C-alpha cells in the first residue's frame, strides 16, 4: 500500500477550495457552531471526489453555457437566463450521482462576477465578444444547475447576446445585507423549489466533547455595502489536488498531523485529519488562530481513537 | 511487563535547574509519542511537553523556552531539562507514552524557599 502524505505547502502557499482565494488565516468557532455540509472541497484522504469538488481551481464557482434569452420584467435590474452545461463543454446529465455541475457554488449568496461571451460564428475573420458585471443569486428560485438551467443579472440592460458561449468568471460578493441571503453553511437548493437535494456530500461533525472543527478561512471581495465577508473551507485545494494524486489507503479514521514551524522544526500544535476530509483541534479559543504563514501541516501518523490532542 | 518509571525529583531553589529522566521497558519506543505531564494540587495533569517519532517538540505557553524534552531511542530513556525554576512549577510529573496510553509512577517537584 501507497504511504499517506501531505503537500510540503505553508499557509501563505494555499488557496480556498470554495472560493478562489488565497488562504489568509486558520479559523476554529465552537460557539454558534450550524451543520456544516459544503459540496466544494470535499475530498477523502483515499483521493474520492464527494459533491460537486472538481480539481481546476478555475472551475470553482464557475459556469460554462449559452444565454437563452433575455427575462423581461418590470423589476430593478436585467435579468438573464442561462443554461449551463459542464466545464468542459459536455452537456449535463441530470442523471449522474451528482447534486450539481461541477464547480457549482456549495452557499447561499449573492455571486459577483464577470460574465464573458465569444461568438461561434465568424465574421470576415474573427468573432465577435462582449463582458459585463454580473450576478448569481443561488437563493433564487430560478437558480436551478441541477436542471441545466440559471438565472444572472447585470446592470447592463442590452449587451448581452444569445446562443453564444458564455463564461462566468467568480469575483466575490455582490452584497452581504440582509436580503443578500448570505449564508456560508446554507446549501442552495440545486433544483430549486422542484425537489430536495440528492447525492451530497455527508455532514461534517466533531466527534469527541472538547474538538471543534478547524477551518481555513478565505476573506472574500465585496461588490459594495458594509462588512468584512469570509469564507471557511475544509481543505484547501492543493490539499484536494494531492489526495487525489496518491490515493493512498485510509488505514483509520483519524490521521495525526502537525502545524510544523520549518524553520526551528518546532511542532505549534496538533490536529486531527479524519477519513472523510476535514481537521479538528482541541481548542476553547474562538476566531483566528495565531501561527507563522511559514508553517506547514505535516503528517506524523496514523492514530486511534485512544489518542488526546494536546492542548492548542 | 510495561512499566514506566521517573527519576530525579526532588526540592530545589527557585531559579535553579533540575533533569527528569524516565526509563520505559516493554514498548515500542522509536515509533511511539512520548510526552510529559504534570498535576498540581487542585488542579488537573496539563500536557507539558511532547516529542514525536522525528524528534519533533512541543511546549505549553507556561512552559516554552525554560524546559527541554528528549528521546534517546537506545537506552529507551525519556528526559526532561528544567531550567529556571519557579514555585508555580510545583507539581506531580508524569511521563506517558501517549501512543500506548501507558502512564508512569510519578516523581514529586517541588520549589521554594
Amino acid at each position: 500500500s501507497k504511504p499517506f502524505t501531505l503537500p510540503i505547502l505553508t499557509l501563505g502557499e494555499l488557496t480556498n477550495s470554495r472560493f478562489p482565494l488565497p488562504i489568509d488565516v486558520l479559523y476554529t468557532n465552537p460557539n454558534e457552531s450550524a451543520i456544516v455540509q459544503c459540496q466544494n472541497g470535499r475530498c477523502t484522504l483515499d483521493g474520492e471526489l464527494q459533491g460537486t469538488t472538481q480539481l481546476l481551481p478555475t472551475g470553482i464557482c464557475a459556469f460554462r453555457g449559452k444565454v437563452t434569452q433575455q427575462v423581461q420584467d418590470e423589476h430593478r435590474g436585467t435579468h438573464w437566463n442561462m443554461t449551463v452545461t459542464n466545464l468542459n463543454g459536455t452537456p449535463f446529465d441530470p442523471t449522474e450521482d451528482v447534486p450539481a455541475p461541477l464547480g457549482t457554488p456549495d452557499f447561499s449568496g449573492q455571486i459577483y462576477g464577470v460574465i464573458s461571451q465569444r461568438n461561434t460564428n465568424t465574421v470576415p475573420n474573427l468573432p465577435a465578444n462582449r463582458a459585463h458585471e454580473a450576478v448569481i443569486a443561488t437563493y433564487s428560485p430560478k437558480f436551478t444547475p441541477k436542471l441545466g438551467n440559471i438565472q444572472f443579472s447585470t446592470w447592463e440592460t442590452q449587451d448581452v447576446s444569445s446562443g453564444q458561449p458564455t463564461k462566468f468568471t467568480p469575483v466575490g460578493l455582490a452584497s452581504v445585507d440582509a436580503n443578500s441571503h448570505f449564508d456560508q453553511w446554507t446549501l442552495p437548493s440545486y433544483s430549486g423549489a422542484l425537489t430536495l437535494n440528492m447525492n451530497l456530500a455527508p455532514s461534517v461533525a466533531p466527534v469527541f466533547p472538547g474538538e471543534c472543527l478547524l477551518f481555513f478561512r478565505s476573506f472574500i471581495p465585496l461588490k459594495g455595502g458594509y462588512g468584512n465577508p469570509a469564507i471557511d473551507c475544509l481543505m484547501p485545494q492543493e490539499w484536494v489536488q494531492h489526495l487525489y494524486q496518491e490515493s493512498a489507503p485510509s488505514l483509520s479514521d483519524v490521521a495525526l498531523v502537525r502545524y510544523v514551524n520549518p524553520e526551528t522544526g518546532r511542532t505549534l500544535f496538533e490536529a486531527k485529519l479524519h477519513r472523510n476530509g476535514f481537521l479538528t483541534v482541541a481548542r476553547n479559543s474562538a476566531g483566528p488562530v495565531v501561527a507563522p504563514t511559514n508553517g506547514y501541516f505535516r503528517f506524523d501518523s496514523w492514530v486511534n481513537q485512544f489518542y488526546t490532542l494536546a492542548p492548542m | 511487563q510495561v512499566q514506566l518509571q521517573e527519576s530525579g525529583g526532588g526540592l530545589v531553589q527557585p531559579g535553579g535547574s533540575l533533569r527528569l529522566s524516565c526509563a520505559a521497558s516493554g514498548t515500542i519506543f522509536s515509533r511511539n509519542i512520548m510526552g510529559w505531564y504534570r498535576q498540581a494540587p487542585g488542579k488537573e495533569r496539563e500536557l507539558v511537553a511532547s516529542i514525536y517519532s522525528d524528534r519533533s517538540t512541543w511546549y505549553a505557553e507556561s512552559v516554552e523556552g525554560r524546559f527541554t524534552i528528549s528521546r534517546d531511542n537506545v537506552k529507551n530513556t525519556l528526559y526532561l531539562q528544567m531550567n529556571s525554576l519557579k514555585p508555580e512549577d510545583t507539581a506531580m510529573y508524569y511521563c506517558r507514552d501517549r501512543t500506548l496510553g501507558s502512564w508512569g509512577q510519578g516523581t514529586q517537584v517541588t520549589v521554594s524557599s
